[PDB]
């Protein structure tokens, strides 16, 4: 529990009461940015992957309408 | 039947008070209405570091020469520095009264800064602080002040930081002694076997001219503090207890409902807990100061929280009685003897601008009850933002939501 959980020295830690603090400091003003910086750090390595889905999906759909499709030979 | 403090003012605008009892040992003194508050961060140890110089030599005694005098009638020379006033007192004979009052003409104007005496202060007091750090709960009272005062003079401390210390410059020096050092912030007080007309006599002799007239009219002038609550963690898990304290606004030196503060601090685990009444002019810290092994801080944090809000919402008359009779046994008189009377005048004199007398804290001791304890109480504790200084292990002390939300009972 509490108080037996690390040991740590001379780490000094300052705050501030909750009701003393803007409840939204720069929400839009840093906020965005950071947003942004977050999913350029990770966009490529996640969307790579689900692009790929996408178009095996769409291939795979399409494929299959043409095997249904009536061969113009067949019967002829 | 308490003989009465008798207040007189001089030109100089320096305020000669004193006292008369039958004791022979008068503490002369001082008060210097200039602290670490009338610092501006370029010279945050000026104060503590004149204190530490101004006894090492003055212009008329040069060198050693006035602790010599000092020595000579076996009279005691001490001096304090606090955030908002200075002291120079002198405990000695009564016959020795007239010199006394001399050296301490000196110790406040005419004073020398030998250079080389800054120097080898500067060892000193750098040392110390180096050294300081030892004393907790000085470390806690220091990281207390500046998390509740936070952007304000009141963070800061009256030593100031290492480098304000080590780059100090006897022009420096002279300029807060130039310029906090003025007659109408001084109170010459005397508490025992004086008489006031020889002190006032005493008085224009050897303090007269003192200095009035600020540089440019640059005249200092005061800041209203805020006070943010807020918290410090310092964490060293390698040292044996933890120092622990908590407190709220004050209302100041003025307010009357701080004898009904001290009652509420004479109603109140973890080893050493003691409250306290912190009180600057236009703001104070009430509060508490708790030691205690890692372990208990967070069941400590929650019985001194209880204990307040009982304050704020189920005082009964017993305890308020038994709080009004140790209060009334706090008060400082002859029999505390000359240097505690002696500092109270010049504390009373530099903040009240009157000596209050004891018929008069009594009186304002009888009038406290429980209903107006409450009441007060619940003015200054209830749902109120505290400052939070721990230093140790102080993991299993609880974080800032855990003690405000604390300070307000689900049930009033
Ligand atoms: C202009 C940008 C300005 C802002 C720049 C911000 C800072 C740069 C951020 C760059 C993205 C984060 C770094 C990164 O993405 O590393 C490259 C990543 C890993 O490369 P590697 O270790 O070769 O992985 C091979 C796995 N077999 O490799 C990749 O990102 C591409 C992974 C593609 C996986 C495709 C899988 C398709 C099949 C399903």
């Amino acid at each position: 529990e509490f108080g037996n959980l690390a040991r740590i020295r001379h780490v000094i830690s300052y705050s501030l009461s909750p009701f003393e603090q803007r409840a939204f400091p720069s929400y839009f003003s840093k906020g965005i940015p950071n947003v942004l910086r977050r999913t350029r750090e990770r966009i490529l390595r996640v969307a790579p992957p689900f692009v790929v889905v996408y178009l095996i999906y769409t291939w795979g759909n399409q494929e299959f309408e043409q095997s249904k499709r009536k061969n113009p030979a067949m019967y002829e | 039947s308490v003989p009465e403090t008798q207040v007189s003012i001089l030109d100089n605008g320096l305020r000669v008070a004193s006292e008369q009892s039958s004791h022979a040992t008068c503490t002369v003194g001082v008060w210097i209405d200039a602290g670490s508050r009338y610092e501006t961060e370029k010279n945050n140890g000026a104060g503590y570091f004149l204190e530490h110089l101004a006894f090492k030599g003055t212009k008329n005694r040069p060198g050693n020469a006035l602790e010599k005098e000092v020595e000579s009638i076996g009279a005691h020379l001490n001096a304090y520095s606090t955030r908002e006033h200075t002291a120079y007192l002198i405990k000695a004979l009564s016959k020795d009264l007239p010199k006394v009052v001399e050296l301490l003409a000196d110790i406040v104007q005419n004073s020398s800064l030998e250079d080389s005496q800054i120097e080898k202060e500067r060892d000193v007091i750098l040392r110390e602080m180096q050294e300081n750090d030892a004393s907790m709960q000085n470390v806690v009272f220091d990281y207390l002040h500046a998390t509740a005062f936070q952007g304000t003079p009141l963070a800061q401390a009256v030593e100031g930081p290492s480098e304000n210390v080590r780059r100090l410059s006897r022009t420096d020096l002279t300029d807060y002694l130039n310029r906090h050092y003025k007659a109408p912030r001084m109170v010459l007080a005397a508490a025992g076997g004086v008489e006031h007309q020889q002190l006032l006599d005493l008085a224009q002799k050897h303090l007269s001219s003192v200095s009035r007239v600020y540089e440019e009219d640059a005249v200092p002038g005061l800041t209203p503090c805020r006070f943010t609550g807020s918290e410090i963690r310092h964490r060293d898990d390698a040292l044996p207890l933890a120092h622990v304290a908590i407190a709220v606004e004050g209302p100041g030196w003025a307010n009357p409902d701080n004898v009904t503060l001290q009652v509420a601090n004479a109603i109140i685990l973890c080893q050493s807990f003691q409250t306290f009444n912190i009180s600057y002019s236009d703001t104070g810290l009430l509060g508490a100061h708790f030691v205690c092994d890692a372990m208990s801080i967070d069941d400590m944090v929650f019985f001194l929280q209880g204990q307040w809000m009982r304050l704020c919402t189920s005082a009964t008359e017993s305890e308020v009685t038994r709080g009004k009779n140790i209060l009334r046994n706090a008060l400082v008189s002859h029999l505390d003897g000359t240097t505690p009377v002696c500092e109270d005048i010049g504390r009373s004199l530099l903040t009240y601008g009157r000596r209050i007398p004891l018929a008069e804290w009594e009186s304002r001791i009888q009038e406290v009850d429980a209903q107006m304890l409450r009441d007060i109480c619940s003015k200054y504790f209830y749902d109120q933002c505290p400052a939070v200084a721990g230093y140790g292990p102080i993991e299993q002390l609880p974080d800032y939501n855990r003690i405000r939300s604390g300070m307000f009972w689900l049930r009033f």
